[PDB]
């Protein structure tokens, strides 16, 4: 079971730091996906450190230890979306998805 | 790469859900299908996966035995099953494909997730 | 109770050769029938029990140790056994009771750019103690003046890391490797 701060605050320039901490996350990756309000989300950052194209060279991924966090360099007016970390359970079954934090 | 999604529908608590992935371009029997369900406000929370190989079937633990998903080949899609509706169990329903192309059958410990190219998503109303 | 091997087997992260994750299995019922209907490249090699045998048995506690190692060096996961991955990153005892799990993943570990994120301890001061872990990262002075923190010339990095290309030969792709050593569970 994955949990995660509700919501952020962050002004133009700054760096944000998103994260989530799961107890069934040593041994499973952690996949990002940034739902704007409205639309179907999409996968904004993948496997712990890597990056789908479509992307910006911006949104980057660090899993030390058993709390998975993704790091905004410069924060745009565009970024204003959740972000919800996933997971598995610790077999491969059963996925569980995250608190749903709001960027602002 | 696209995923087809069926339309807005109203229902009743019951006989609720028939609704329908239609699948298109990448090679169907290649990645698993991931169901995700998001009440109006709240977190996304994942409700089923299916092989469309017709290897296995696996439902959230909060919502076994009143989900289940049907596979069919012949055209391509995958389907719900769900009965009973609930106000909790008001959503939209968003298929989505795995985005891992596996050549030979299962390598053990597959990255499974990964929802790359989510479909429209469709919403049940009750 | 139903016995995890799932979440040993299936986990997608598995922990590099010099950190190699414990999962300590108890107090529950261990079906092994997963554990020889394997698809065709599975290495299920058993030190002290046999695979058919496995069932109609009880275990004091059952560990399940994981790591990713070339595919040449599957023969050092073995009791008794020297090479750098026995002498330096996990030694099994010289009395292995357990089985000895390994499966191609040419897959799942290898990045067109190659996937630098699995680290092997090259040089160590002396060998391991069987089911011993050294997961510091200290540097290993290996000559005339030991000095405090420079790296390089006989004071070198000692975890190396692999390159796991997917166009390398078949003894150089990472094979995932899981060790079960072995009353609580059962059959
Ligand atoms: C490792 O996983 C494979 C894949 O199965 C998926 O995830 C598993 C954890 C399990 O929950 C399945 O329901 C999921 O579909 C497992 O392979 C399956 O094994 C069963 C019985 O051995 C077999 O009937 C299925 O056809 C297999 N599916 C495939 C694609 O081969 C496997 O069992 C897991 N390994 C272990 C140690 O249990």
């Amino acid at each position: 079971d994955l949990t995660q701060p509700p919501s952020v605050s962050v002004s133009p320039g700054q760096t944000a730091r998103i994260t989530c901490s799961g107890d069934a996350l040593p041994s499973q990756y952690v996949y990002w996906y940034q739902q704007r309000p409205g639309q179907a989300p999409v996968l904004v950052m993948y496997k712990d450190s890597e990056r789908p194209p479509g992307i910006p060279e911006r949104f980057s991924g660090s899993t030390s230890g058993t709390t998975a966090t993704l790091t905004i360099t410069g924060v745009q007016a565009e970024d204003e979306a959740d972000y919800y970390c996933q997971s598995a359970d610790a077999s491969t079954t059963y996925h569980v998805f995250g608190g749903g934090t709001k960027v602002t | 790469v696209q995923l087809v999604q069926s339309g807005a529908e109203v229902k009743k608590p019951g006989a609720s859900v028939i609704v329908s992935c239609k699948a298109s371009g990448y090679r169907f029997i290649s990645h698993y299908i991931h169901w995700v369900r998001q009440a109006p406000g709240q977190g996304l929370e994942w409700m089923g996966k299916i092989d469309p190989s017709g290897r296995g079937t696996t439902y959230a633990q909060k919502l076994q035995g009143r989900v289940s998903v049907t596979r069919d080949t012949s055209t391509s899609s995958v389907y719900m099953a769900l009965s009973g509706l609930r106000s909790d169990d008001t959503a939209v329903y968003y298929c989505a494909r795995d985005r891992f192309p596996l050549s030979d059958p299962y390598v053990w410990g597959s990255p499974l997730g990964g929802l790359d190219v989510w479909g429209q998503g469709t919403t049940v109303i009750v | 109770n139903l016995c995890p091997f799932d979440e040993v087997f299936n986990a997608t992260r598995f922990a590099s050769v010099y950190a190699w994750n414990r999962k300590r299995i108890s107090n529950c019922v261990a079906d092994y029938s997963v554990l020889y209907n394997l698809a065709p490249f599975f290495t299920f090699k058993c030190y002290g029990v046999s695979p058919t045998k496995l069932n109609d048995l009880c275990f004091t506690n059952v560990y399940a140790d994981s790591f990713v190692i070339r595919g040449d060096e599957v023969r050092q996961i073995a009791p008794g056994q020297t090479g750098n991955i026995a002498d330096y990153n996990y030694k099994l005892p010289d009395d292995f009771t357990g089985c000895v799990i390994a499966w191609n993943s040419n897959k799942l570990d290898s990045k067109v750019s190659g996937n630098y994120n699995y680290l092997y301890r090259l040089f160590r001061k002396s060998n391991l103690k069987p089911f011993e872990r050294d997961i510091s990262t200290e540097i290993y002075q290996a000559g005339n003046k030991p000095c405090n923190g420079v790296a390089g010339f006989n004071c070198y990095f000692p975890l190396r890391s692999y390159s796991f290309r997917p166009t390398y030969g078949v003894g150089h792709q990472p094979y995932r490797v899981v060790v079960l050593s072995f009353a609580t569970v059962c059959g």
